[PDB]
RNA sequence: AAAAUGAAGACAUUUUAACGAGUAAGGAAACGAAAUGGCGUAAGGACAACAAAAGUAGUAAAGAUUUAAAGUAAUUUAGAU
RNA sequence: AUAAACAUACUUUGAAUCGGCCAAGUCUGGUAAGCAGGACUGGCGAUGCGGGAUGAACCGAACGUCGAGAUAAAGUGCCAAA
RNA sequence: UGUGAAUUAAAAGUAAAAAUCCGAUAAUAAUGGAAUGAUAAAAGCUAUUUAAGGUAAGAUUAAUAAAUUUAAUCCCGAGAAUAGAAACUCUUGAAGAAGUAAAUUAUCUACCCGUCUUGAAACACGGACCAAGGAGUCUAACAUGGAUGCGAAUGA
């Protein structure tokens, strides 16, 4: 009764099929990434958790998984200037 | 409970379209938080809502819901005889945590409902600046007490039989 | 013989893309607005609703002479019954006279496209037909350019020229039984109660009700 | 071939405090006073005949073996549903003597219509023969 | 219980404005009535020589005859359950020009110049004006975007209660 | 329950022939059939008039007959009534068609040259109406139409059946 | 209520939609698409096996007592004594 | 603006009725009254159903015969469904 | 000397995993049922063709970005044309099935009918029980209205 009332469904219907395909791939490969990134933070926490043993811990025990560009790495930088400021601009708006 | 941020300007002959009315409203949905915030402009303004325009009514969320916070909450109410200004201390993680508190508590030792209660203000005050004879023994550092008569807890209502077998015993816990 | 049918599924296709074209590109042009006053530090007021949802929340008993024939005017003749209310300063008092037996706000498209696929009906011949085909809307509203369900619901969401004679061919939807209050619908929503505006908490409650 | 013939109420409409005297009888009569329990439907009693409790009009007067009901009061009363012997039944009038009855029960089986009153003012063939 | 007498309870209604006792203006006799026209019946208690009733007072009738020294008017009444037809004769001292119609009379004037000018641009060739938009109810404001430069914000807060003695 | 204005009661408009004229009955089921398949209002209206009670039938007369159709020569007059005779004045030439004809009209018709038809001729010679003039007759000439109403009234007083010592 | 069909089917036609509380009171008969539909008592005039023996009845009438069936009901029908 | 074609306007003939009672973000006499009398509306009378234990008027809601589902007033220790 | 609300640097991070809270919602779906039905082909669904389309979001890459920004080539692809398929099981019953009736029991439910009355189950009146009889009829004048005949006539 959908599609004699509403020819317009099978088109809709296909599309949708789609976004809930492809979105279902999206989440596959951030998961794959995030379990990494957790990966590197696991190995990152038992190399430095040796405070225990014996104390100022080291910097940059966490490692990259992701190679990325010069460009994009400098606009990641950009892009965290932007909320700063806007979760500065926010707060003060409410802070009367 | 839930904090509302409420901005309207007043667009007619009397009020100049350039000064906009702010307001920070503790309603149980925004709804009720136009409700009160128009009431407040037409009772203190001469606003009424056929002759202004709402701009923003964004909700309000606490910044660290995991912090504990001291609370001094400034309202007035309406009782038999008058109309009194309390200020009320309260321990909560949240704004609208405390304000629940608040209502809860007044509707109970005042049997004030809450039509009767407006929120002037409400602020976070230091460990010292509590003066509430109970609420001041528990901001110690080194508060501690033993829960006793303890009820032994059920893990869920898939457990909770009506006729048990043996003896009840309560828990030093 | 029937290749029109053909030619009659292929111009609702063609309606349906520029029906949605239109409600997609008018809600985005929403979100650029705001987007730009965000960033160049401005105030966006948002456009006032202009449709209206108002369900019949009282019974027929014990109503005031001028409630009544309010509540005739705007076809709520029966308890758990739903019309849609073109708002204005006229309709927006008239709701406020019929408070206590009404309650209403402003419903979203989802809420529109449910109501008329589910509910919807026509009058036609003075009987009151359930939706069943296209070809019963083109004939019920040829003449005010309304030939599929789609251009129905379109017409109504966005209020347009013809929606008074689109609207008065749909006859008042009857809605089930829901959680009206959460005290009982002897007090304003505002307090808690049944009646009243609802703002846009009225998809909630038709959500339930549909 | 035979439909799902459904009573809405198979009890019977009594008439109101026909149970507790005997000059009331039990053929219904509508309660017409001005303080009738039974005319102002309190709970409890509020049973009277209405037109929602009609059966459906297909199956309406229909006997339960699946066929209507058409007396006959000779054999020439049978010709009258021998095209329709499957929407009707043959009964016997209750006058009908027992030398007429076998000539009616005889042709109608020959006409092959169904009689209700097979069985009907019989002989005293039971014991002895 | 009142008494049935012809102008009974008339303290407030018969009395004259404050400081308007005195006679009346010289437009009241001067204005120019004509058939068809929309009076309003204003008994002048200071005038009781053909006082028209005093339950057509403040009621808005129309003119339907006129007559030396008196003007018809035409007013309706409300009886058990139907409406009925009044016809009476007022002198100009009891009446009063009505402004009913003020309003429409602008709303024709502003078509009728509209449609003036259709008749030259369509001789002329030119496409012709519309004519005036109907009225319509207040309509829901549209979308309005404010400068963040002109604008100041004030606090909004319950105020604490102040005793008035 | 629903809040109505007023409920369904029967609509009060005759749709078959009064009485149990068989001939009556037999026009209304060939119009009903005309109306219904041709669509048009000539038959719906003679349909209609059909339905109407003896008293809401008023005759014509050949005096009406003759007036109304004086600019109307290759016509053929309708009136679904009885159609009486003026014997002041004469009558013309001309087509009638009508549910009755007095002796006396019908004869006065068929000297001057005129035919009178009945209501099944029409339908088999115009029927959808195409020569057709539709006559009915005066309703307010009646006698009873006098004494209705109150005659004490200061308007349009009544008429005051007549009785006991009616000066 | 509106559409469709219509010399005879039949269930007082088919379809769709709305409707259905009620004291006093009203809705006489007839009216094919019927301007409400019916049950019961008695009496009068006709009809009742169509091929010249033409409704039932000493092969058991009316009445009475009960058992079952049909009808929303008023009531009707049949079995047994 | 909104609604309205079983809309609207009626015409004729006629029945019954004119002892009324109740509620209230109403009033007058009275110390007051389940007292007496009024303005507007809704009810009871003419009205059953679910709730207030019970109740002419209160609250929900007005009734063809039924099946299933969400609900109303209002409830959720037992009587008593939760 | 220790904790530390908050803030700050560096690493990581294209800023969609999972869990809880807080907001937001409820509907598309999947799996089990319930009430009333239906059984046959489909404007079904599936396979093959070309190709309107996919407005954050079908994918990826590029330029850059607080973007429902702009391109490129891949995929899927609605219409339409061509080919596709549903005919079943087990139990009980003339040793009495389904239904129906009567009697009894159990849960729920049920005040005396008629009448005057604002209001009666009423501590208001009539009524012990049964049978038969029992109350808007006839005559005369007028009017309205539905069917009928005739019609400046109608009746006689």
């Amino acid at each position: 009764a959908m599609v004699k009332l509403n020819p317009y469904a099978k088109i809709a219907s296909h599309k949708l099929a789609q976004v809930a395909k492809a979105q279902a791939a999206h989440k596959a490969q951030y998961a794959a990434k995030m379990e990494k990134i957790l990966a590197a933070k696991k190995e990152a926490l038992n190399q430095s958790v040796a405070k225990r043993f014996g104390v100022k811990v080291e910097n940059n025990l966490l490692k990259a998984t992701v190679k990325r560009t010069a460009k994009q790495d400098a606009y990641m930088k950009k892009y965290d200037g932007i909320v700063k400021a806007n979760a500065k601009k926010y707060a003060e708006k409410i802070g009367f | 409970m839930k904090e509302y941020y409420i901005t309207a300007r007043c667009t007619d002959k009397a009020h100049n379209p350039n000064e906009i009315f702010r307001s920070r409203v503790f309603a149980p949905n925004y709804v009720v938080a136009k409700s009160k915030f128009w009431m407040m402009l037409k009772k203190q303004h001469k606003v009424k809502k056929i002759n202004a325009e709402l701009l923003q009514c964004q909700p309000i969320f606490e910044k660290n819901p995991t912090v504990v916070k001291n609370y001094q909450i400034f309202l007035r109410y309406v009782s038999a005889g008058g109309i009194h200004n309390i200020t009320k201390q309260y321990r909560d993680v949240t704004r609208v945590g405390a304000v629940r508190q608040m209502y809860n508590d007044l509707a109970s030792q005042y049997r004030t409902r809450q039509d009767k209660i407006q929120l002037i203000s409400i602020t976070t005050v230091g460990d010292k600046a509590v003066k509430n004879p109970v609420l001041h023994q528990f901001v110690g550092h080194h508060v501690k007490f033993p829960m006793v008569h303890c009820k032994p807890v059920i893990a869920s209502k898939r457990f909770n039989l009506p006729i048990k077998a043996g003896k009840l015993t309560t828990k030093l816990c | 013989c029937k290749a029109r049918c053909q030619a009659f599924r292929k111009e609702v296709i063609l309606r349906t893309i520029k029906n949605h074209k239109d409600i997609e590109a008018a809600k985005k042009a929403v979100y650029t607005a705001k987007k730009n006053a965000e960033i160049n530090g401005d105030l966006y007021a948002e456009a006032d609703p202009k449709l209206i949802v108002a369900i019949r929340i009282r019974g027929i008993n014990g109503v005031s002479p001028k409630i009544k024939k309010i509540l005739k005017l705007l076809r709520l003749r029966q308890i758990n019954n739903a019309v849609f209310i073109k708002a204005n300063a006229s309709t927006i008092k008239m709701l406020r006279l019929v408070d206590p037996y009404v309650t209403y706000g402003y419903p979203t498209l989802e809420t529109v496209q449910k109501l008329i696929y589910k509910r919807g009906a026509l009058k036609i011949n003075g009987n009151r037909m359930p939706i069943t085909s296209n070809c019963m809307i083109k004939k019920a509203l040829g003449d005010k350019d309304v030939v599929c369900v789609d251009d129905l619901v379109h017409e109504i969401y966005t209020v347009g020229k013809h929606f008074k004679e689109v609207n008065n061919k749909l006859a008042p939807f009857k809605l089930n039984g829901a959680k009206i209050a959460e005290k009982n619908k002897k007090i304003h929503f505002i307090l808690g109660g049944g009646f009243g505006n609802r703002e846009l908490l009225i998809n909630k409650l038709l959500a339930n009700m549909i | 071939i035979k439909p799902k013939i459904v009573k809405k109420y198979t009890g019977h409409f009594k008439r109101f405090d026909s149970n507790r005297f005997l000059r009331v009888k039990a053929s219904w009569r509508v309660p017409r006073g001005i303080d009738n329990r039974l005319r102002r439907k309190f709970k409890g009693t509020n049973l009277l005949p209405k037109i929602g409790y009609g059966s459906a009009k297909a199956t309406r007067n229909m006997l339960p073996c699946g066929l209507y009901k058409f007396p006959v009061r000779n054999t020439t009363d049978l010709e009258m549903i021998m095209m329709q012997n499957r929407k009707y039944a043959a009964e016997i009038s209750h006058a009908v003597s027992a030398k007429k009855r076998q000539e009616i029960i005889q042709r109608a089986k020959i006409l092959n219509i169904r009689v209700l009153n097979a069985d009907a003012r019989i002989k005293k063939q039971e014991v002895a023969q | 219980p009142l008494s049935n007498g012809r102008n009974r309870r008339t303290r407030k209604l018969f009395k004259r404005p404050f400081r308007g006792h005195g006679l009346s203006n010289t437009s009241t006799i001067l204005h120019t009535y004509k058939v068809g026209d929309y009076v309003t019946i204003l008994c002048n208690s200071s005038i009781q020589h053909g006082l028209p009733y005093k339950a057509f007072h403040g009621k808005t009738g129309r003119v339907w005859n006129v007559n030396p020294h008196a003007i018809g008017v035409m007013v309706n009444k409300k009886v058990n359950n139907r409406i009925v037809v009044k016809r009476l004769h007022i002198s100009p001292e009891h009446i009063k020009p009505s402004g009913c119609q003020k309003d429409f009379l602008e709303r024709k004037a502003a078509v009728a110049a509209i449609r003036k000018q259709n008749i030259q641009l369509k001789k002329e060739g030119k496409p012709l004006l519309p004519l005036p938009a109907k009225r319509l109810p207040k309509q829901p404001r549209p979308a309005e975007l404010i400068k963040g430069a002109d604008i100041k914000f004030t606090t909004v807060a319950p105020l604490k209660f102040e005793e008035l003695y | 329950a629903i809040d109505l204005d007023r409920h369904h009661v029967r609509k009060h408009v005759s749709k078959t022939a009064r009485g149990n004229n068989a001939y009556m009955k037999l026009l209304v089921r060939l119009y009903g059939f005309l109306a219904r398949r041709t669509q048009s209002k000539f038959a719906k209206t003679i349909l209609h008039r059909l339905c109407l009670s003896r008293v809401n039938r008023p005759i014509v007369s050949t005096s009406k007959l003759a007036c109304l159709m004086k600019k109307h020569p290759e016509e053929t007059a309708v009136c679904v009534n009885t159609v009486t005779y003026d014997s002041r004045y004469p009558v013309p030439k001309m087509n009638v068609c009508a549910l009755k004809f007095t002796k006396t009209a019908e004869a006065a018709i068929t000297k001057a040259g005129g035919k009178c038809l009945r209501f099944d001729e029409l339908a088999l010679k115009a029927p959808t109406g195409r020569k057709t003039v539709l006559i009915r007759g005066k309703r307010n000439v009646r006698e009873a139409l006098k004494h209705f109403g109150k005659v004490c009234a200061k308007k349009n007083p009544a008429k005051q059946y007549k009785g006991k010592q009616t000066k």
